[PDB]
């Protein structure tokens, strides 16, 4: 998961 | 500038994010967005012009912020859908299984359903807990942008999720997407904000  | 959910803004002349929703805090105009988009006092620009500054933020742990705007800005109860708009009516929170759409400057207006609540994202900066998951696609730059039902109930603001190598998750099937938003209700109560509605 990554911000966006 | 006219403040519409989903439109681009820049932060300290550097990062780009998307507007969540027009709000007021008493007489102060604002918009909600993602916390990871800016630190307190960072300068927001739209259309080349300064529009305001980050008033408050929480990220990680949560992923929320609001930008405090000059009085010259025009708050609107609207979210971009192409060149149309979705009218913002309220903030009734939809259940798992509901249809929902999101709006942002990279992938535009995308729709899907709510698939899970209370999801943790293990971002490099730290965990962000309590996020709602949908299967509308999204990509880099959509952060902060509106999540809203068709009937105008504002759900939250884009946080993040399973970005693929192309910068989005639009190229994988819906069943494989994790597109996560910060719920709107805790943002509104934390900061004492009211939606602008129409």
């Amino acid at each position: 998961a990554a911000p966006v | 500038a006219n403040i519409v959910g989903g439109i681009e803004y820049s932060i300290n002349n550097a990062s780009l994010c998307s507007v969540g929703f027009s709000v007021t805090r008493g007489a102060t105009k604002g918009f909600v967005t993602a916390g990871h988009c800016g630190t307190v006092n960072a300068t927001a620009r739209i259309g080349g012009a300064v529009v305001g500054t980050f008033a408050a933020r929480v990220f990680p742990g949560n992923d929320r912020a609001w930008v405090s705007l000059t009085s010259a800005q025009t708050l609107l109860p609207r979210v971009a859908n192409g060149s149309s708009f979705v009218t913002v009516r309220g903030s009734t929170e939809a259940a798992v299984g509901a249809a929902v759409c999101r709006s942002g400057r990279t992938t535009g207006y995308q729709c899907g359903t709510i698939t899970a609540k209370n999801v943790t994202a293990n971002y490099a900066e730290g965990a962000v807990r309590g996020l709602t998951q949908g299967n509308a696609c999204m990509g880099r730059g959509d952060s902060g942008g509106s999540w809203i039902t068709s009937a105008g109930q504002a759900q939250g603001v884009m946080s993040g999720g399973n970005v693929q190598s192309n910068g989005n998750n639009c190229g994988i099937p819906a069943s494989q997407r994790s597109s996560l938003f910060e719920r709107l209700q805790p943002i509104l109560s934390q900061y004492g904000l009211s939606l602008v509605t129409g």
